[PDB]
């Protein structure tokens, strides 16, 4: 069968960051010529990606901030915004772009992956954002 | 030959 | 069946950026010990990677760069045709930038390139690298 | 039967960077609800990931750094992934910071052929002043068996 995956993004509706408020991600179709949903066995819920299939996933994200003091820190969260995932931090301290690392993680059916601001100084204008979820494996053996 | 298209069908 | 993939980079030949000019990527063998091309069912054309098999791919890139500013995106087939989520930016030693990982449907022939979209000052690209790897066969019915 | 992978991280044990000294990565279990080691046919050795299976891999990392900005004593660091020995830096794997507040840097994703015994580590290659690595994470995932 095919791996589970999803790509959910915002390229055309800026949003102000709010503490522990998931970023809006309304789009799933990044190809400008052949526009198709880049979703398979995940659900793009409007502000994140819900897992349908147990497995090991790669998760990561991007942001573009319209900077004018202004600072932000962001993480990925698991199910609720406070439940942040280690290795998923980004920070910002003209449009500037930030990208997270790639986190490998065991996820389960119903898990909801979101991008959340955890620290904000001044007003932070999110010009764009994108969340990447892709299955790398079935659940593996461990003790 | 397999190609994505505007006619491609999804769930 | 193996996934399609390619890794094309420049580590040793700096280039001055210009608007909408794809960056040169002459190398495909990143391992310094066991130096082999990291290319399977893609083509490294000299300034990007061309897809040969339809599928969902992850695409991403890096740059090393030496008021001045530089903005870059990935483009699909033609330089102006930039891909959302693929921005990198440097606004002011060598500075490293990395894109996110974009998942996107690509068809045979699609050519992924790194392009500058905004430049102020003298932007010297000391190094660049483009990563393309197939996630899935097409997921349509 | 599954692809080889490993995820090794340091979330709350700050370490000062030292030239060509692999960063410590003591944890392998990132899920806060269902804590399991994200390791399959690799070894997390304490300061990197050792490969046991030949194949094509994606490798990448991220770092959280806290710098003092003393105007006349700026801090800076440059980091790479290394293969087997610290000098053997992998192209495309650079990150850089230069001087307040925790800041994150992420590498790109490098595709590379690796072999049994290979050791992937995060090394500082340039340092100006004291560089405090608050956190770090290393990602290794097999994408293919060796290609021919
Ligand atoms: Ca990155």
């Amino acid at each position: 069968t095919l791996p589970a995956f999803g790509f959910a993004f915002n390229a055309s509706a800026p949003q102000f960051a709010s503490l522990f408020t998931p970023l809006l991600l309304p789009s799933v179709s990044p190809n400008p010529n052949i526009t198709v949903p880049v979703i398979n066995d995940t659900v793009s819920v409007g502000d994140g990606i819900r897992i349908l299939r147990a497995g090991i996933y790669q998760i990561s994200y991007t942001l573009t901030i319209s900077l004018d003091p202004e600072a932000g820190r962001f993480f990925l969260s698991l199910n609720t915004p406070a439940n942040i995932i280690p290795g998923s931090g980004t920070a910002v301290r003209g449009e500037v772009d930030v990208s997270s690392g790639v986190i490998l993680i065991n996820l389960n059916p119903g898990d909801l992956i979101q991008i959340v601001p955890v620290e904000l100084i001044g007003t932070v204008d999110i010009r764009a954002a994108a969340l990447t979820v892709a299955q790398i494996s079935r659940p593996h053996h461990h003790h | 030959q397999e190609d994505f298209s505007s006619d491609s069908s999804f769930s």
